[PDB]
């Protein structure tokens, strides 16, 4: 939702990690017209994390969405900007006519055209020298073999979905050393206690009683655990509540049977539990 | 083939607010290379632009009308509706919807266009007309039909003489008008019994007045 | 900032070539794609034109468009008008800052017949209607071939365009139209001015009467 | 995907070993099922395949050249250079390196190629241009301008009065530049006509009358 959007052959650069990476707000912006992802499916991306996260954005024309992936050929997808084969993110992009455009022509957005070498993947060329053409090249002035390599878009209204802008937002994802610090929010639910829920507190996955407890921790330990190296007490990382926990239920169930030759009514015993945690003597 | 669904109510209170829906049928309203606009066409003047909506909603509204029309395209439902608010005997215009290519070229050539719902806009309920006999000067006697809402409402004369009717107009006052006129050999049989009529349908009210 | 102006009506002879212009006198035309469009009464408007210089496939290849007249006013050139002809037209063009602007009503219609005057008859305001306190006036059309004409009012000594109504017209049993006119005025403006005249703009003439307290 | 560049030289002495180079990104040399080969193309030529070299030593060359080419490969860098031995004024050429594909049961097209650099040999290494009228015998004459070490000159006629050919490395290691005008008559003869050339890497302006 930035006002001044970045050129197609000076593309942002913005890094972004050590946050919780809150996707819906890219769903509550646009409609997600060109909305494609290819490393991971459109709808699990707060189901993992990552290392860093790179947002690059440009404004384009509408037929130019198509060459924003991974292998392709094109005006911006050989000589503006080009996505390796490896690509795993996605692409975001939505009409943007609305505010890149001005009845004069737009001319702050140019892409650049002719260059002797296709760009490797993820690069930027900050130079803007003349495109020498010939074995007689110019005194260092534009003009006859030595042609200007930007030129304007033709951002105007009235136009089509061929040429408005359209602004880009390319996220890539990246894992290497330093383990993933950047992942999507958990939606953490209501507290349950009394009952026999599982938790997962910090990924402290199990099942007990979680009632209040009374022994107090210090400020900085998360977790409790006894003698037999089981976990025992957790606090809510919301709060500074503790709570134990306690085995919920088990123990062998022993039936007892006065014998089939005299008669078939039984009995059971709940072995080491109440009679009000078991599903008329 | 596709066609243009239409809906919504033609009949509003002045000084109020309507919302005019319309849906595409046979198709898809989220296609692309396609606009969606609503068309305005007032009554005794020409053709009138309201404004188009792309799939992405850049609200290209008309710059006469602002802050006066509205409207949104919602593709959950392949629908889009038209609002807009102060609505009074200014307009009392029947409105359009259709859509525009935008393939490549400029926004051109609407190809497909909407049934059209007739606007109209009163104060007062279904009541029956005023008439106003015409004094004389070949000489001609006449009756003047005024502030009538409805639609079937009919001028004649002596119950069954129907001589010449003229249409009708929206006035000023969100009512229309009706006139007619007999003819004579000469004005001095001006004294016979001429007696123009008019009827109210919702009311089933005849009303006789005599042009001396 | 980009305006349009369109005639009333164009009329000629059949099989002759006609010229209707958008007239764009305001803002740049030639940098557009020019629209023509056709209305029937009652039925919403078709495209006759797609682009500035070439037809649309549902149309009768019989229109040609003239863009500019080297400055400005673009035109089009209708050859070979017929009988089916007959029908509405309205200019379509946009604005550099996407404003766009409908040029208007333009009918096109054939002579297949002698241009018949229209017939005026006047009345007095309704001396009961004057008791009423209140003095609209009212105009009476008929017999006349086009199948719109456009009303005009005049004073003692000034014209009157304010407070004017003008119905539909309608087609008579002689393949004719009528209309009528209204104009709406007080009991103080009726007894200090002198008088007041209808006029009835017709293609080529126009019939005028008058009336008088 | 996967793309190569050149690098080195530009111009060097006659009959000196020429070693260029090749490095490869988004791809291994240290990978089979592709060769690597140099293709050197004569300006305004066809195209003349100097060699292919698999990874695992297989070294080929083309008949026509075979004693004087060997190709070398670099598997740490991901690169691989092409020794030409005993140049000669007529091998300049614009190189480039390409991989060929070797897994389709059969050797096959080149998929990828470089950029290409158009390497020269000259035996100088700095002389001025010689400039020569074209007298004319609708009319046309024009200048004709040889015998200069560097690439880029410019020629201008009367200072901004109004074609100039591209210029052409000869077999003494110079380059040549042509220009010429035309007329509807030879009544234009009457006119002021000269020839001036611009050479920035020595600073050196000539004037001729042409006529
Ligand atoms: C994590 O989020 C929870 C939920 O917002 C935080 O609990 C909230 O803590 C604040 C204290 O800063 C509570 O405000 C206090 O509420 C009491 C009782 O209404 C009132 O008397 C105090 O004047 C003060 O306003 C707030 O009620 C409480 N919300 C809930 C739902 O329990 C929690 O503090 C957050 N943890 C961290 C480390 O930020
Ligand atoms: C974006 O920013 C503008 C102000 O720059 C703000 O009004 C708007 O609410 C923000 N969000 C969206 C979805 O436009
Ligand atoms: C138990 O089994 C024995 C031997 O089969 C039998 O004699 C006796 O009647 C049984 N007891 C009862 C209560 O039936
Ligand atoms: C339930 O369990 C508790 C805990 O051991 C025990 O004190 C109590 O006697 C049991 N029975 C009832 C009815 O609470």
């Amino acid at each position: 939702n930035a006002t001044t959007f970045a050129s197609v052959y000076a593309w942002n650069r913005k890094r972004i990690s050590n946050c919780v990476a809150d996707y819906s707000v890219i769903y509550n912006f646009a409609p997600f017209f060109a909305f494609k992802c290819y490393g991971v499916s459109p709808t699990k991306l707060n189901d993992l994390c990552f290392t860093n996260v790179y947002a690059d954005s440009f404004v384009i024309r509408g037929n130019e969405v198509s060459q924003i992936a991974p292998g392709q050929t094109g005006n911006i997808a050989d000589y503006n900007y080009k996505l390796p084969d490896d690509f795993t993110g996605c692409v975001i992009a939505w009409n943007s006519n609305k505010l890149d455009s001005k009845p004069s022509g737009n001319y702050n957005y140019l892409y650049r055209l002719l260059r002797k070498s296709k760009l490797k993947p993820f690069e930027r060329d900050i130079s803007t020298e003349i495109y020498q053409a010939g074995n007689k090249p110019c005194n260092g002035v534009a003009g006859p073999n030595c042609y200007s390599p930007l030129q304007s878009y033709g951002f105007r209204p009235t136009y089509g979905v061929g040429h408005q802008p359209y602004r880009v937002v390319v996220l890539s994802f990246e894992l290497l050393h330093a383990p993933a610090t950047v992942c999507g929010p958990k939606k953490s639910t209501n507290l349950v206690k009394n009952k026999c829920v599982n938790f997962n507190f910090n990924g402290l996955t199990g099942t007990g009683v979680l009632t209040e407890s009374n022994k107090k921790f210090l400020p900085f330990q998360q977790f409790g655990r006894d003698i037999a190296d089981t976990t025992d007490a957790v606090r809510d990382p919301q709060t500074l509540e503790i709570l134990d926990i306690t085995p919920c239920s088990f123990g062998g169930v022993s039936v007892i049977t006065p014998g089939t030759n005299t008669s078939n009514q039984v009995a059971v015993l709940y072995q080491g539990v109440n009679c009000t945690e078991v599903p008329s003597n | 083939q596709v066609q243009l669904q239409e809906s919504g109510p033609g009949l509003v209170r002045p000084s109020q607010t309507l919302s005019l829906t319309c849906t595409v049928s046979g198709g898809s309203v989220r296609n692309e290379y396609y606009y969606w606009s609503w068309i305005r066409q007032p009554p005794g003047q020409g053709l009138e632009w309201i404004g188009y909506m792309h799939n992405s909603g850049n609200t290209y509204y008309n710059p006469s009308l602002k802050s006066r029309v509205a409207i949104s395209v919602d593709m959950s439902k392949n629908q889009f509706s038209l609002k807009l608010s102060s609505v009074t005997v200014a307009d009392t215009a029947v409105y359009y919807c259709a859509r525009v290519d935008v393939g490549g070229t400029l926004v051109s050539t609407f190809d497909h266009w909407g049934q059209g719902i007739l606007v109209t806009v009163s104060s007062a309920s279904t009541k029956g007309p005023s008439v106003f006999p015409l004094a004389p000067s070949t000489a001609a006697l006449g009756c003047l039909v005024k502030d009538y809402f409805p639609e079937p409402v009919t001028v004649s004369w002596n119950s069954g003489a129907l001589v010449h009717t003229f249409p009708a107009v929206l006035q000023s006052s969100g009512l229309y008008s009706l006139s007619s006129v007999v003819t004579v050999p000469s004005s001095s049989l001006g004294t016979q019994t001429y007696i123009c009529n008019v009827n109210h349908k919702p009311s089933n009210t005849k009303v006789d007045k005599r042009v001396e | 900032e980009f305006m349009l102006t369109q005639p009333h009506s164009v009329s000629e002879s059949p099989e002759m070539t006609v010229t209707i212009s958008c007239t764009g006198s305001s803002g740049s035309i030639a940098d557009n794609y020019v629209q023509w469009y056709q209305q029937r009464p009652g039925s919403a408007p078709t495209t006759v034109i797609y682009e500035n210089y070439q037809r649309p496939s549902g149309v009768p290849n019989r229109f040609s468009g003239s863009i500019d007249s080297s400055s400005n006013s673009a035109s089009l050139t209708i050859s070979g008008l017929k009988t089916e002809d007959e029908a509405d037209y309205y200019c379509q063009s946009y604005d550099n800052s996407n404003v766009a602007v409908f040029g208007g009503g333009t009918q096109l219609t054939v002579l297949g017949q002698p241009k018949a005057a229209p017939s005026v008859t006047l009345f007095p305001p309704s001396s009961e209607e004057l008791q009423a306190n209140k003095a609209t006036l009212v105009c009476l059309i008929s017999d006349f071939y086009p199948g719109a004409v456009t009303v005009a009012w005049k004073a003692d000594s000034s014209p009157v365009k304010a407070g004017v109504e003008t119905t539909t017209p309608s087609k008579q049993s002689n393949n004719k139209y009528a209309a009528s006119s209204y104009l709406s005025l007080t009991p103080e403006q009726w007894k200090s001015h002198r008088s007041y005249s209808c006029q009835v703009t017709h293609e080529g003439s126009t019939v005028e009467k008058t009336v008088a307290p």
